[PDB]
RNA sequence: ACCAAAGCUAGCUCAACAUACUAAACAAAUACAAAAAUACACCAAAAUAAAAUAAAACAUUCACCUAACAUUAAAGUAUAGGAGAUAGAAAUUUUUAUCCUGACGCUAUAGAGAUAGUACCGUAAGGGAAAGAUGAAAGAAUAAAAUAAAAGUAAAAAAAAGCAAA
RNA sequence: ACGAGCUACCCAUGAGCAGUUUAAAAGAACCAACUCAUCUAUGUGGCAAAAUAGUGAGAAGACUUGUAGGUAGAGGUGAAAA
RNA sequence: CUCGCACACGCUUACAUCAGUAACUAAUAAUAUACUGAUAAUUAACAACCAAUAAACCAAAACAACACUAAAACGUUUAUUAAUUACAUUGUUAACCCAACACAGGAGUGCACCAAGGAAAGAUUAAAAGAAGUAAAAGGAACUCGGCAAACACAAACCCCGCCU
């Protein structure tokens, strides 16, 4: 199950969001930046006891972010699960 | 006079 | 582990808690109380492992070997002696092995029996001059030596294996300690060389 | 000195036994039969 | 009214038993004794009870004044209590007056 | 528990009437 | 160490060490679903993550990457024979994720044995056959068998 | 309208009414703690 | 109404009312909300050497028992410092005013793990 | 090192698994204070592999092999405590002579009774501390009618146990009359 | 024949004596919202008892009414009292040490409320029960023996007409 | 002694009123959520120790409502119904 | 036929798995979220705990441009001190709360009116009387204290009393 990772279930407002609203002249995007949180840091995890996890929270980050944001985008151009993305 | 005799409950016992 | 037990109990050879003892009289119950003649634990002569006479009965004047004793009703069982028979396999269409097993005596109808010979006599409990309490009998005027019985737990000190999680006797009897006048949290640390410098702060106390 | 009735027993039965041929709750409820017995006699 | 269904074990007392051989021995200790003690001080109970009779009434005052300071609170309070009661029903209530 | 022996003398007598009424004796 | 009091902490209090621990800990089989790098404890209500990480550290020499403790609460539903009220006990809950990537299943501690499964077996049929010996006769019909004439 | 339905459970009205810093902080819930204590209460408040 | 004979836990209350279960705090709360964890308060569990210790968690049986004797200050005091004390009041050297070569301690503030105050946990 | 909680792959299915007694107290004298540091894990380990068994037990609905294993640890344990704490305050009624490890008082709360009230650390004198300011050690003048009450009640409890006693002493004595 | 009925025990009550009087347990936490290790304070307080009743009403009065001086007399006296109901002394007298303590008190609708201040009823103060019966042995439950006697039913619904009986 | 967890009134802290006509958020108008309870019929040991169905009034305000606190009986509170 | 999801408050295991229901609970069976026994469970990022001391600070929230009166909660900056070092403690189940009950009643907030929840009928016959609904020749208040109720209407007026909400 999910909730082993651990994750947890909630019940709040389900947004699809790109960085605006989607009358926005922009509804595609060039590139990410994501500053990771002193909670990550390498000396952290090497005091918890980790040291293959650094590279693990680096793609797990990506993984989230750009999902998230190609999906706001083919959600944005009209894609959903009945009408799968064409490119 | 509203004179009123509310009901009394038995133990839960018997 | 003590199990507790009501005021009111009644005793039938039963562990007190053991699952037929538990049939026998549920938690919810007390019977009738039976008067229990009183006798201190330095006046109770009749031990396990020793030859008694029984008294009275269908079975009189017959010895037997004390297996059991209950000195809350001031019981002392003998093995197959005063017998009835039960049934201990029952099932829905066999039935067998019908047991004899052994009806209660108290001490009225039992007195110790000296081994010289084999007559039952009256047990008065005595000091030696060697600081020995030992019991003698007044009808010959002899000891009767006290019946060693093995445990419950079934095991013998003579013949014994030491296993992987057990000590040797040289082990066990090995004597280490150096009495002086420091703490066990001081030597440790200084056997194992940890170095704390700091010191505690003033703490009230109230 | 707490005094209790026991020969309530034969108290009662000395009454019931005059009211056995009688009809209804006369001839066993005791309340119903010293009445009974009595506009008997 | 159900009777009980067995004989209850006869109770085999004795009439010659310490207590009923030596009963009443000392009853006229003054009469043949040159009189020293009366058989007051043959009355064994309470304190208020040695050589003294009385109705329920005098009884209680009377337990009051001796004993009434080492009682207990509750005992106290009720010993009051069925003074009072007392008090009232032998002065305000009756038929003969 | 009513503490006497003349209740439970005459209920003995009274249940060896019952006995010979049921079961009559030859 | 659980029910013994501790020093207080002030600026220079030197480090609070505890020589002889006081804290029992269970292993128990998860109930649910749970993937290979998570171990089940069930540890005293008194013990904390970096006190069980220190725990297993030391004493057992685990390389423990992830603590997650919970508080089961035991339930107080069932009554006595007097009508009260039979709380079963609270108990902590524990999961610890392994660091170098250790994969760790639950062994089964009770193995049945062959030998004594035939035994068993054995001794079943010697019953049922004890049983259909004891049977009585149809052709009887009630008579007792151990008369000879 | 309908009655009957006067309690409606609080716990922080429930302890701030009836706790044991409530009663202990007079003298009078001090008396009613000694009386439950001299009937044998076995809760002597919530 | 509610229940009484129940124990007030902190599963039984508001959101505003979380009770520990007893473990006792390692820290404070520093500047940004967050929770500073202090290393000294933290229990450092001190674990010997058990590889080259000859000694099971159980006896043997045919080994036997002692006479129960418990241990005592005037015991301790003839096996530890009576015979120091012995030897230098036969030398001559024993001196009332200074009694600390023998193990007495003058004052409990001094050392590390005191005894009255009970600094250390176990 | 996760296999400690476990006992040997060969003695998991035994039915009958058998040791050796319980420790001493004597035994646990005669060793030293690093032989006795070192003993307190040893028989920690194995009371942490008991503990698993016999929740494993129960858990697969069988009876444990042995139990008694579980409470000669525990009495072992118990006696090494026992052991360290005799030596602990031995050492401390000769060094300052406090019976007690920690400082208490004999206080008079405000319900009349008599507490052993403990002492707790704090970090500034007692006169400064909001919690323990108001906190009261004393009876008001409302408080002696319930000790008296108290003592009323105690005294009946045991006049009546008195009295219990001496019935049953008698109602032996004439039920068993052999003196 | 069901329903049922009977045990003798747990234990209680009244006194006497008595050390002298808030039992045991207190490892940890307990007047933060009790059983929650840990921060610069506030802590604290006292001011007559009243009335239900009696005086056949009720205003003045109404002993006992949670303050030691006990017993035998003085004495229910002098006195105080809408001089009514009622209240009520003192001066002055008597009281010999210890054991002989148990019960013409009860036996589970009685005796403590108690198997227990627990369930339960109440927000709270508070109120507050009923419940046991075989036997030497149930490690003698293909288990054995005494009543089958209350009311209520079945065995066995009723046949003109009547306080149901004589 | 114990009670303002229901209710009467306050005190802090929050949350709600969609649509339509209207220069209006006007102690305006229609009608929702929501709040009260005009009339009738069932119910009367009932679903209920005050309810259900139909039908009604208010519905940007002197409006409802969540949490916490206060006013305690010779009194509290009250747009007086003792 | 459509009161569903979650959170706050409140109840504490009534939640999940296996097994049993002759009897105990469901106002009856089937069986079981409501009974019995055993074993497991709710893992934090959401929420609780989460700086003081002086000084600059009149200029509302209502899409806030700018205004009205009833004058309006909701904030930054500067300066002095704020242990400094992973991983702290607590609430995480549910068919649930208050009403003596598995009660047609009373229940705050954010979302949508179904993509989620459930079943009015245990099986028959279709007597009277009762409750609810639909329809009705001609009449259209002639019934009744009253046009109460109902109705294919749902309009216009006259008085008494209180200004009006
Ligand atoms: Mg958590
Ligand atoms: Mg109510
Ligand atoms: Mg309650
Ligand atoms: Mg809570
Ligand atoms: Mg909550
Ligand atoms: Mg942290
Ligand atoms: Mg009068
Ligand atoms: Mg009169
Ligand atoms: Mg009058
Ligand atoms: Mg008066
Ligand atoms: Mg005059
Ligand atoms: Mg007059
Ligand atoms: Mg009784
Ligand atoms: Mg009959
Ligand atoms: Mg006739
Ligand atoms: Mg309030
Ligand atoms: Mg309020
Ligand atoms: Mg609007
Ligand atoms: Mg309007
Ligand atoms: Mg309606
Ligand atoms: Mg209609
Ligand atoms: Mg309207
Ligand atoms: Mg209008
Ligand atoms: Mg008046
Ligand atoms: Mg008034
Ligand atoms: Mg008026
Ligand atoms: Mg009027
Ligand atoms: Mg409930
Ligand atoms: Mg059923
Ligand atoms: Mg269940
Ligand atoms: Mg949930
Ligand atoms: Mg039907
Ligand atoms: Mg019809
Ligand atoms: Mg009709
Ligand atoms: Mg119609
Ligand atoms: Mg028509
Ligand atoms: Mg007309
Ligand atoms: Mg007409
Ligand atoms: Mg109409
Ligand atoms: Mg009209
Ligand atoms: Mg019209
Ligand atoms: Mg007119
Ligand atoms: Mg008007
Ligand atoms: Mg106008």
């Amino acid at each position: 199950k999910p909730d082993k990772l651990p994750l947890f279930k909630r019940q709040y407002e389900n947004t699809i969001f790109i960085g605006s609203k989607t009358a926005d002249p922009l509804c595609y995007g060039h590139t990410q930046f994501h500053l990771l949180p002193d909670k990550l840091k390498r000396e952290k995890l090497l005091k918890q006891n980790c040291a293959d996890q650094i590279e693990v929270v680096f793609r797990a980050n990506a993984i989230a972010s750009l999902f998230a944001w190609t999906g706001a985008q083919a959600m944005y151009q009209g894609f959903w699960s009945e009408a799968d993305v064409t490119r | 006079k509203k004179r009123f005799t509310p009901p009394t409950y038995q133990p839960k016992y018997k | 582990s003590k199990v507790t037990l009501p005021p009111n109990y009644r005793y039938g050879m039963s562990r007190p808690g053991s699952l037929s003892d538990k049939r026998k009289n549920p938690p919810g119950t007390r019977r009738r109380r039976v008067p229990v003649e009183p006798i201190s634990d330095e006046d109770w002569h009749l031990f396990c492992g020793d030859k008694v006479e029984i008294l009275e009965g269908k079975d009189a004047g017959k010895q037997g070997k004390v297996v059991q004793v209950i000195r809350q009703r001031n019981w002392v069982v003998v093995e197959g002696l005063n017998t009835h028979y039960r049934y201990v396999g029952k099932t829905v269409d066999y039935r067998g092995t019908m047991i004899p097993s052994e009806a209660p005596l108290l001490h009225n109808q039992v007195k110790l029996v000296d081994p010289t010979d084999r007559k039952p006599t009256d047990v008065e409990w005595r000091f030696t001059e060697a600081g020995e309490r030992v019991r003698v009998s007044t009808r010959s005027g002899r000891i009767i030596p006290k019946p060693e019985f093995p445990r419950a737990d079934g095991i013998v000190p003579e013949t014994w294996i030491d296993g992987p999680k057990d000590t040797s006797v040289e082990d066990a009897l090995e004597k280490t300690y150096v009495p002086r006048l420091k703490t066990l949290e001081e030597e440790v640390m200084e056997a194992m060389g940890i170095q704390e410098t700091r010191r505690h702060k003033k703490v009230y106390w109230y | 000195l707490r005094s209790r009735v026991t020969d309530r027993y034969w108290r009662v039965q000395e009454v019931l036994k005059h009211a056995r041929h009688f009809r209804g709750r006369k001839n066993r409820c005791y309340r119903l039969a010293v009445r009974a017995v009595t506009r008997a006699f | 009214f159900h009777v009980r269904v067995t004989l209850p074990p006869r109770k085999v007392v004795d009439r010659w038993n310490e207590k009923r051989a030596m009963f009443g021995v000392y009853d006229n200790i003054g009469i043949l004794g040159n009189f020293e003690k009366h058989p007051k001080e043959l009355i064994k109970g309470p304190i208020w009870l040695r050589g003294w009779k009385g109705n329920e009434l005098q009884r209680c005052i009377r337990k009051k004044r001796m004993v009434g300071n080492r009682m207990f609170i509750d005992d106290l309070h009720n010993l009051n209590k069925r003074i009072s009661y007392l008090y009232k029903h032998f002065n305000r209530h009756g038929k003969y007056r | 528990a009513k503490k006497g022996f003349r209740a439970a003398y005459r209920f003995q007598k009274e249940l060896e009437r019952w006995r010979l009424l049921r079961c009559p004796p030859p | 160490a659980r029910n013994v009091l501790y020093p207080l902490y002030q600026l220079g209090n030197p480090q609070l060490r505890v020589f002889r621990t006081n804290f029992f800990i269970q292993l128990v089989r998860p109930g649910t679903a749970q993937p290979e790098d998570t171990v089940q404890f069930r540890i005293p209500m008194e013990m904390t993550r970096v006190d069980l990480r220190n725990y297993l550290e030391r004493i057992y020499n685990v390389p423990v990457a992830a603590v997650r403790t919970r508080v089961q609460y035991g339930s107080n539903r069932r009554r006595d024979h007097r009508n009260i009220r039979i709380k079963k006990p609270d108990y902590k809950v524990a999961y610890v994720q392994l660091a170098l990537g250790q994969t760790f299943t639950f062994p089964d501690l009770f193995p049945e044995r062959k030998g004594a499964s035939v035994d068993v077996d054995v001794r079943d049929q010697v019953l049922e056959d004890q049983r259909q010996k004891h049977s009585p006769d149809p052709r009887r019909g009630g008579v007792p068998g151990w008369f000879g004439l | 309208k309908a009655r009957g339905n006067e309690y409606q459970p609080s716990n922080i009205k429930r302890k701030h009414k009836h706790g044991w810093v409530r009663r202990l902080r007079t003298p009078t819930g001090v008396q009613v703690i000694l009386r439950r204590m001299h009937k044998g209460r076995k809760s002597l408040s919530h | 109404g509610a229940d009484r004979m129940s124990k007030w836990t902190s599963k039984r209350g508001p959101r505003t009312f979380c009770k520990g279960r007893g473990a006792k705090g390692t820290g404070f709360h520093g500047r940004d909300g967050k929770f500073v964890q202090i290393k000294e308060m933290i229990p450092e569990l001190v674990v010997p050497e058990l590889a080259g210790f000859k000694l099971k968690p159980y006896v043997n049986y045919r080994a036997p028992e002692g006479t129960d004797t418990p241990l005592t200050a005037k015991q301790l005091f003839l096996e530890t410092a009576a015979p120091a004390i012995e030897k230098d009041f036969k030398a001559g050297t024993f001196d009332p005013e200074h009694l600390e070569k023998y193990g007495f301690e003058p004052t409990q503030e001094g050392k590390l793990f005191q005894l009255y105050p009970k600094n250390f946990p176990r | 090192g996760l296999e400690e909680f476990f006992d040997d792959p060969k003695n998991w299915g035994e039915e009958k698994v058998k040791s050796g007694a319980s420790w001493t107290c004597q035994q646990l004298r005669n060793k030293s204070n690093e032989d006795l540091h070192k003993l307190w894990y040893v028989l920690l380990k194995e009371r942490n592999m008991l503990l698993t068994l016999e929740q494993e037990a129960k858990r697969q609905r069988l009876p444990m092999p042995s139990p008694e294993r579980l409470e000669k640890v525990v009495d072992s344990m118990d006696a090494l405590d026992k052991v360290v704490q005799e030596r602990e305050d031995a050492l401390r009624l000769l060094q300052t002579g406090q019976e007690k490890a920690r400082p208490g008082a004999w206080r008079r709360d405000i319900f009349g009774r008599i507490i052993w009230h403990k002492f707790k650390q704090w970090p500034i004198p007692w006169y400064l501390n909001k919690k323990y300011n108001r906190k009261r050690f004393f009876a008001m003048p409302y408080v002696e009618r319930f000790v008296r009450m108290r003592i009323e009640k105690q005294a009946r409890i045991k006049a009546r146990k008195r009295s219990l006693e001496r019935k049953k002493e008698k109602f032996l004595q004439e039920k068993f009359p052999h003196l």
